[PDB]
């Protein structure tokens, strides 16, 4: 999947119950593979140190 | 480093020794991984020879005849942080001291176990 | 230059959604953390100093080198100046759409004996010319030629032991900014090589030993190091992902968005 | 880069009612997610990035 | 024609001296203290102003 | 009362209505505008035709599959055959132009899928092999849209371009193309997305025939999904009018 | 613009969105608030944990199906064993809350049903077997949702509670249950309910593990309808925010 | 700065009992010769400005050398920062449980010919680079590396026979103080090797030839110098009294709390 | 550079091929014009053969024995930016890689086409 | 921006000249001249204050 646009995708249903997980991933902004080619990771990892707070939009 | 650098296990004949090598990469460590596993039996006058390789994101078996098949790792995922091994079938010739070496450049670390292999099962 | 302080908030019941949004406009939420939960105040007096464009981009790095001999086949050093046959310095740049800047130019040079059979060497010491032709000015075709005179073109002459040489540069396009990008031709009629202009056209480097040394071979290396100053950017760019291929086009090989990892739950990567 | 003593923590998603539609709509779905820094961030200590690499110079 | 400016320090002032050498400008050294921000260009580039409080879509 | 999800835009002898829209972007907060005396280079006085060019050109429409991997226009070629904008392209040497750009797509409460709609600045891409660069005709729709793919382009020893959609043909990751003014059209939102951009360049003014400065970029994120029975047929529609135009350097007409 | 259908709520580390709502009833007209000086009669100084204790915790998930006849919880014991609100019932004799109840359930356009919730104040159960009364395990859910039936429950020499819904197990008639804090989830209008309750009581401060104040039911008045074709599958989700908590009297754990 | 004065005092008779107190209550005595004798009046002038903590602590000391060679196996040197290798240096550190200070870095990088066979060798001088990578940068594996580039790392270039190279670095802590001393863990499990943080984590040096010289062979060696500067400091503790054996623990070799002596009124020591 | 520097060509026996090699120079190039055209045969194993030369502000042809006077530059005027040439009669022993080298101080620039030739006239 | 300051001296006053040259505090030089001190917080940290003339305990 990271060699289509299915990477960006996050599957959701209609389910026959109810309180599953559907998805988790580590705060690691520079160093997870979720995060490391974003803007902020791509920028973060010219960068030793991080500090400040994070937003995440789901659309 | 690796957790317990020095330490002493005792098993029996028959059953199979788990040898723990744990280790936490620090955030200097940036080079590639490498794995290895060496020994020096008691019996025998050899020293400091390979016996399981991993590097490059492969293993490699098959460097000790008297140990063929039965020394493997036990972790599904070895880069996360273990690189222990398994020894199967134990019997006397083999006792002696293994050495785990951890490679990740600037980081380098070993841990030796002395594995002592008794007749009867029995920590007395 | 300091990041903003945190807010101290208090619960809430009302019909104000500030976490209630629509990204199909384009705009970027402005939320923090209040917003969404109780805070103390926070006195922040971090600072956001080190990722200006300048200090980003302000330091030394080698954009190429070469070799040249005291004797035999290749006696001079030429080089078309360019940024874009390093990889760390081309990415860094290639942040930005359009850019000014000044450069400062320090230069490496070492010297090293080369295996022989010649007999009693008692070498003096070597000096070195370095010399820049802007585009349009005769070229040397040899080290013993009357180009060396430099007349008119900016030469440098540095003896070894003694301190790197180094000169500054000014912005020198013929436009209002140096492109790193150009979606076209320089041809009216569109056949001929994509992606060519000559906005960054900055000239030729040669360099020679004026003195032969002793009599045995010695072959020299020159680094080249630029260092951008009083830089100004515009129109930031995606970071290039693919690795590069060619040296004047932007030419690459497809690759996967990021690297993988076992299952959208997993907590490491793979 | 990657640190115990700097861990971060955990981002997960659940499902908190299901996923209902009606007939002549498909049941399945998909989000997607955006990440932005907030106005109280900062980075240090300048480095290189380990995403680009060479082996010989460009031409 | 000396000039002084603040040197980078921290938090919980003390000064530095500076003279050109040289006649062109290209020579000086960096500019490092231009600490300037306007990301408003780049986050909200909408026609009508987002009161944050607001539903954006009515 | 009043709704925020109307608008008209209105532009020489030409008008958009539009029910379901989100904003409007302005390019990088800068609204177009002539080019000043204190930062013009060429001095001959410019023509400036002002209703005759600056107005909305609809091109030709294109189809929204389940699988479409996304489309791409350069924005001064795709007029250049088009009114007298295209003309006075024709016999002039320089130009300067914005843009409103307009993109249409409506589908019913029961369709789903998400385009993204990007400006991109000087959009230089790829061949598929590597020592290449790819032709005009790969590179130049021409009032026609050219596709993107969902593979990688063979390498051979042609001129192709490398058109692969997760790498936007030029050597990048696609998700992070919201750095450039952009809007989303997601189907149970919104049917229209507007942008408005200005004159972008490292000169004052420019050829039009031998460089495209912007290139519009559609794509879908999230892919055109329906149920049996609902309609299959889905186009969006491009609408374009150039804003604030100029042109220098009147002669013959033509383009080598 | 603005729409009285949104709604957020934030409590310490939580906060609840809703763009389908009603209105919020509170209690009595009464916001909760701490004891004052003047009516207490503790005499030790009270521990406030305030951002610990005074946030959402959501409770499992319920299967609304055509028959259901409808489920109830009774407060302080439903939170019992669950973060430090829970710790902090077990580690003091006296304790004194508000709550914030949020009960949520959406279905589309095409699905119909109609929900009453209620908060009722001392919710004294009835037993099926006349001389008895009913047991902890079948008053006491713990977390998970106890059920109302469809008929009588038949009379043994048991423990078990008269759970037939249209008795409200209470001995009366349940349509007059609107006397009581109440909303009305109506497939149709609304996705939410919301009540805010102040602490009730004929003291000051009670035991949270021996008597449980006020209890909240959801009950179907209009059955759960849909077509085939439709999704099949409608939760009811409830999550309850304490207000105002204080405890008195600090001892070793339990209750016994 | 100055120590203070003897004030001079007479016979005393009283109820006032300055000699006697009780240590039990964790107070030291503040007590001066005038309470327990005669004394005359001295004018003191003696200063204690050379055991500021500053002054105790801003000397430079080699924490730690290495060599490296212009042919053969080990071409270059790898170095992870630290204070604890060099006994004198860290046991002036550990004084203090907490610690912020500036450093200044010098470097005293010497070179030797070794024995060979090789005859007419005619070498040309040597130039070195030192690059410092921070924590998470890439790192050199080989002598030419494009690592070696060196964009955004800073590297000192330095020809032999110049003064030695010299840098500052500020303090570099992501904690308020650097810590000489952990009690704990990294791993919330406490199943992990005991003391160990990343407070004072500072990257890794490496150093190699630029050039190789001449034909024959040459060995190398880097010293590497510590000065703190800018000093503050906090928590006094008892120095260090076993030898150390470790450089990433306090591991120790028990041992007696002073040297004999013959009796308990013995004048001289054993 | 030199326009399209990699390509393919695919003619029949007894026609004649046009190699294209259009060049456009930069403003440093200011050293003399140097034009080479070499070939690397697929039958044979000889590499790197001149075949038509151009310096010093004339033509050298006869380097290659097999292409006598079947070997021309196509342009009335090559300094322009034109190095194309002509091979005529073709036939199956010619078949290979010919490789155009154009050189003015500093710059430098090839070009490699793969001239097949087949038995029919035909494009399939 | 000079700055003068006192010299290190004997007893029984003699200056010095000082200018920074750099753009970070982290280049100047050594902070030799901080003659404070505070011993109280070591010796004497007792919530009574104990009078030296007096018995410690009554």
């Amino acid at each position: 999947k990271v060699n289509s646009m299915e990477a960006y995708q996050i599957p959701v249903r209609s389910n026959e119950g109810s309180g599953t997980q559907v998805f988790g991933f580590p705060l690691q902004p520079g160093y997870s593979s979720v995060f490391s080619r974003t803007l902020l990771g791509e920028i973060l990892n010219y960068y030793t140190h991080w500090s400040g707070s994070i937003k995440l939009t789901f659309m | 480093s690796i957790t317990t650098p020095e330490e002493m296990i005792e098993k029996a004949k028959g059953e199979t020794a788990y040898l723990p090598c744990k280790f936490t990469l620090s955030p200097e460590d940036q080079g590639p991984l490498d794995i290895e596993w060496l020994i020096s039996p008691a019996d025998n006058q050899k020293v400091d020879q390979v016996i399981i390789l991993y590097s490059g994101d492969k293993i490699y078996d098959d460097y000790y005849p008297d140990l063929k098949g039965r020394v493997h790792f036990t972790s599904n995922d070895l880069k996360s942080g273990d690189a222990s091994i398994n020894v199967t079938n134990l019997q006397l010739s083999d006792i002696g001291t293994y050495q785990c070496k951890v490679k990740k450049a600037p980081g380098v670390a070993n841990k030796k176990i002395h594995l002592v292999v008794l007749v009867k099962p029995s920590g007395a | 230059g300091r990041v903003a302080d945190t807010v101290g908030t208090g619960p809430t019941n009302s019909e104000a959604i500030p976490a209630l949004t629509a990204a199909e406009t384009g705009h970027t939420s402005q939320v923090v953390p209040g917003d969404t939960m109780q805070t103390r105040h926070v006195k922040n007096y971090h600072s956001r100093s080190e990722s200006t464009v300048e200090n980003f981009l302000c330091r030394s790095a080698c954009v190429y080198f070469t070799e040249y001999k005291n004797s035999g086949s290749k006696r001079y050093a030429e080089w078309v100046v360019t940024t874009r046959q390093a990889a760390q310095l081309r990415r860094k740049l290639e942040f930005f759409t359009y850019i000014r800047f000044d450069l400062e130019l320090t230069f490496v040079i070492t010297s090293t004996q080369q295996p022989s059979t010649t007999q009693n060497q008692d070498a003096q010491i070597l000096t070195h010319q370095i010399m820049y032709v802007p585009p349009g000015g005769p070229v040397p075709d040899k080290v013993d030629s009357y180009v060396w005179q430099t007349s008119t073109n900016p030469s440098v002459f540095w003896t070894e032991g003694n301190a790197p040489p180094r000169m500054s540069i000014p912005f020198l396009s013929i436009g209002n900014a140096y492109s790193n990008f150009y979606d076209g031709w320089s041809d009216f009629s569109r056949d001929g090589v994509y992606g060519i202009n000559t906005l960054n056209s900055m000239g030729t480097l040669y360099a020679r030993h004026v003195n032969t040394g002793g009599t045995g071979p010695i072959k020299s290396t020159i680094r080249i190091y630029f260092k951008p100053k009083h830089v100004k950017a515009w129109i930031p760019r995606p970071p290039r992902l693919c690795q590069y291929e060619k040296a004047k086009n932007v030419n690459f090989q497809p690759s996967g968005v990021t690297t993988t990892r076992q299952s959208i739950t997993a907590m490491t990567n793979t | 880069a990657s640190d115990e003593c700097t861990a971060g923590g955990f981002i997960t998603c659940w499902y908190q009612t299901n996923i209902v539609v009606p007939a002549d709509a498909q049941s399945s779905c998909y989000i997607m997610c955006f990440v932005s820094a907030c106005n109280d961030f900062s980075v240090r200590l300048l480095k290189d990035t380990p995403f680009i690499s060479q082996e010989n110079f460009f031409q | 024609g000396a000039q002084v400016s603040t040197q980078k320090t921290g938090a919980h002032i003390i000064h530095y001296t500076n003279i050109n050498y040289y006649k062109d400008a290209a020579s000086n050294s960096a500019t490092r203290q231009d600490f300037a921000q306007d990301p408003g260009k780049f986050t909200e580039p909408v026609k009508d102003i987002m009161i944050k409080s607001l539903p954006a879509l009515n | 009362g009043y709704s925020d999800r109307v608008r008209s835009i209105t532009l020489g002898n030409s008008t958009i209505t539009t029910q379901e829209c989100a904003n409007v972007v302005v390019g990088y907060g800068v609204w177009p505008d002539y080019l000043k005396d204190n930062e013009a280079t060429a001095e001959d006085q410019p023509t400036q035709p002002d209703v005759a060019t600056c107005r909305f050109y609809t091109l030709d429409s294109v189809q929204w599959q389940k699988t479409s991997p996304g489309w791409w226009w350069k924005l001064p070629d795709a007029l250049s055959n088009l009114g007298l904008f295209g003309q006075n392209m024709q016999y002039h040497y320089l130009g300067r132009t914005g843009y409103t750009i307009h993109v249409q797509c409506n589908a019913s409460k029961f369709h789903q899928g998400c385009l993204l709609v990007v400006c991109v600045p000087e959009a230089e891409m790829g061949c598929a092999t590597l020592d290449n660069t790819p032709s005009s005709a790969e590179l130049l729709g021409g009032d026609a849209a050219k596709e993107f793919a969902g593979e990688p382009i063979a390498s051979g020893s042609n001129k192709l371009v490398q058109r692969v959609v997760y790498n936007a043909g030029m050597g990048i990751g696609v998700g992070n193309l919201t750095i450039f003014p952009h809007q989303w059209i997601n189907l149970r939102t919104n049917n229209s997305a507007t942008i408005v951009m200005p004159y972008t360049n490292s000169v004052p003014m420019d050829n039009m025939f031998r460089h495209n400065n912007v290139t519009l970029m559609v794509i879908p994120f999230v892919p055109l999904d329906y149920c049996p029975g609902s309609t299959t047929y889905v186009p969006i529609t491009v609408t374009i009018a150039p804003m604030n135009a100029e042109y220098n350097g009147l002669r013959l007409a033509g383009h080598q």
